[PDB]
């Protein structure tokens, strides 16, 4: 979304899903030609490491570090922790007609 | 919605380090041996035709080199994701049920 | 006690030890090392003490 | 030859998942070459692109297709495009028609006069194999850019995969139905090769495992009449170009593991000029990737002729790798390499 | 829609697929001097 200043507001999901697919095209772009196979090994297991970085990142002792200095905060981070999707939005939300 | 064309299959990160391994509870292997076949470490014998080893058996660098100039022919093995969903395509479960 | 249940002898049997310590996934070496504890330990401009 | 350090190494580690110092662990197995040691690596490389270029030059259509290219290049009266460029240009041990002219007459008149003498006295008699060494010869002369030349490699592939492809489909029929010994199979096949003698010779023979082979004859002597299509559209024999796939094979190999030892002793080059240019555009281990990229691209057009090393023809192009990966994406939208 | 009972199961890749209704080949998203994707 535009903000009112210019600015564009994205999600680091757009970077993880613009990144997977950029490691598989790139996967694509190595194995339609004869890679050596440390270099396949390689793309393997950093396409290894986005996939499982995109499902969850940062339970293990080691993260995705370099966006804005702050710690990544995954799909599964709106689930599991104190930001919570369920305790924010689906057993209890922003309602309609009221004052104090 | 939408997919992905993905080519290399990449496991759950849910399931291998998550409580507590389900993978080493359906194969009867320890999840050390998971991550280190899972983290392109080193090989694991699938299905060998020959009596030399069985089936969940690892391989390093210098026993593969060892194993490899003897034998040939009838020995299977991959590194990573591959082997196994192989080794979960060629299992079966009534027999081993009946066996436990 | 402590002599007694550490079993290295020299400072090639220690400073191994400390550089497997310091960062593990690497092959020992000593000139490494030893640099990396001169930086740590014995130096002045990227180690200051108030 | 390294694997009892990399595990006193691994003994260590306790399941370190960053694949930083996993590459930088394994990458360090092969040693630094010296500088005049990849000289002989260099000349493999060139013995084995001369014997893919002499396994081509014994494929005796490759001149028919570059003359049918040649004349569909030819045809409309009036062409100086860029598929005119991707032709021959050749190299001594701005391209115009009247050379062309002066260059193709006589390879013209060595066409006609090599074609005619196919059926003299026989198949491949000695002046007819003279005939065919001297075109060869003259066909060696001149070399493609190698935009067409790996085009007609490619075409020379297909044709491969399809003679390969019929034969694989005959063997896995005749093991699927008759379950034929390779004793039996491969002299037959060797000898042969024209007609149904070898078949005729099976049914002599009594071998009560072959009673088998009615029910599937009509399929058998059916795919065999491919084969004489495609002996009846070239003209060669079976084993002559299993000795030119061979051939090709050895000088592909040489050449594949040739770009192995390569890869695997300037990896660390690579890293040495990729950690210097690491200024937060995008995470490193890309940047790595591509770096490697950049290291195959230079390998496949490096010269010997020159005398100078190959780090500082490496860096403009691994460096142009670098530049067009930190501007591929750069940001959550696309922009532009000249902006 | 009514619904009575829920029940979750592992997807199958053709399933989803079943329900997947395109595919992205690159992973550029819009156009820098216009807003159009």
């Amino acid at each position: 979304v535009p903000l009112d200043g210019g600015r564009f507001a994205t999600s680091d999901l757009n970077d993880l899903y613009r990144r997977v697919i950029n490691r598989n095209n790139r996967l694509k772009r190595l194995l339609d030609l004869a890679a050596p196979d440390i270099i396949v090994r390689n793309e393997k297991r950093m396409l290894q490491e986005a996939v499982d970085a995109l499902l969850d990142n940062g339970r293990r002792g080691r993260a995705i570090t370099g966006s804005n200095k702050r710690p990544l905060k995954s799909l599964a981070d709106m689930i599991k922790g104190k930001q919570g999707r369920f305790r924010q939005n689906l057993l209890g939300k922003r309602v309609d007609y009221s004052g104090r | 919605m939408g997919h992905i064309e993905l080519a290399s299959p990449t496991a759950h990160i849910w399931f291998l380090k998550s409580l507590p391994s389900r993978i080493g509870l359906l194969l009867d292997m320890p999840l050390r041996d998971i991550e280190r076949v899972l983290y392109f470490e080193s090989y694991v014998v699938i299905e060998g035709g020959m009596t030399n080893l069985e089936r969940q058996q690892i391989l390093t660098e210098e026993q593969y080199l060892d194993a490899l100039e003897e034998f040939g022919d009838e020995f299977d093995a991959k590194m990573g994701a591959e082997a196994i969903q192989a080794l979960l395509k060629s299992m079966d479960l009534e027999q081993e049920c009946e066996q436990l | 006690e402590t002599l007694r249940v550490d079993p290295t002898n020299d400072r090639l049997s220690a400073l191994v030890e400390i550089y497997r310590m310091m960062r593990p996934g690497e092959p020992p070496t000593r000139e490494a090392a030893e640099s990396l504890f001169e930086n740590l330990f014995f130096s002045e401009d990227r180690y200051d003490l108030s | 030859a390294a694997a009892q350090v990399l595990s006193s190494v691994e003994s260590e580690i306790g399941r370190t998942t960053d694949p930083v110092r996993m590459y930088m662990r394994e990458m360090g197995t092969v040693e630094l070459l010296t500088r005049e040691g990849e000289i002989d690596i260099a000349k493999r490389i060139e013995d084995g692109i001369n014997q893919v270029q002499c396994s081509v030059a014994e494929y005796p259509e490759a001149i028919t297709y570059l003359l049918e290219q040649y004349d569909r290049v030819e045809a409309e009266e009036a062409r100086l495009s860029d598929l005119i460029t991707g032709f021959v240009d050749p190299n001594a041990e701005s391209i115009d028609p009247e050379l062309a002219r002066e260059k193709f007459a006589e390879l013209r008149a060595q066409y006609v006069v090599t074609r005619d003498t196919i059926k003299a006295k026989g198949r491949s008699h000695a002046t007819a194999q003279e005939e065919i060494l001297k075109l060869s010869e003259v066909f060696k002369q001149f070399r493609l850019v190698p935009k067409q030349f790996d085009y007609l490699v490619n075409s020379m592939r297909v044709m491969m995969d399809r003679v390969r492809t019929q034969e694989r489909l005959i063997m896995k029929l005749c093991v699927e139905q008759c379950k034929m010994p390779k004793k039996n199979f491969i002299t037959l096949f060797t000898g042969n090769e024209t007609s149904d003698t070898w078949f005729n010779a099976a049914i002599a023979m009594n071998k009560p495992w072959s009673e088998k082979l009615h029910d599937v004859s009509e399929e058998v002597h059916r795919a065999l009449q491919k084969l004489q299509q495609i002996e009846e559209e070239t003209g060669l024999t079976i084993e002559q170009v299993k000795d030119i796939n061979r051939r090709m094979s050895i000088g592909e190999a040489k050449a594949r593991r040739a770009k192995k030892e390569m890869v695997e002793a300037n990896l660390r080059l690579v890293i040495s000029i990729a950690k210097k240019y690491t200024n937060r555009g995008l995470q490193f281990l890309d940047l790595i990737q591509e770096g490697n990229i950049g290291l195959m691209k230079a390998v496949d057009k490096f010269e010997y002729r020159r005398g100078y090393k190959f780090s500082t023809y490496a860096t403009w192009w691994i460096r142009q790798a670098i530049t067009r990966s930190i501007a591929d994406q750069a940001r959550t939208i696309r922009i532009p390499v000249h902006m | 829609e009514e619904f009575d009972a829920i029940k979750i199961a592992l997807a199958s890749p053709d399933m989803i697929r079943s329900w997947s209704f395109g595919e992205v080949k690159k992973p550029e998203t819009i156009n820098y001097r216009t807003f159009k994707p």
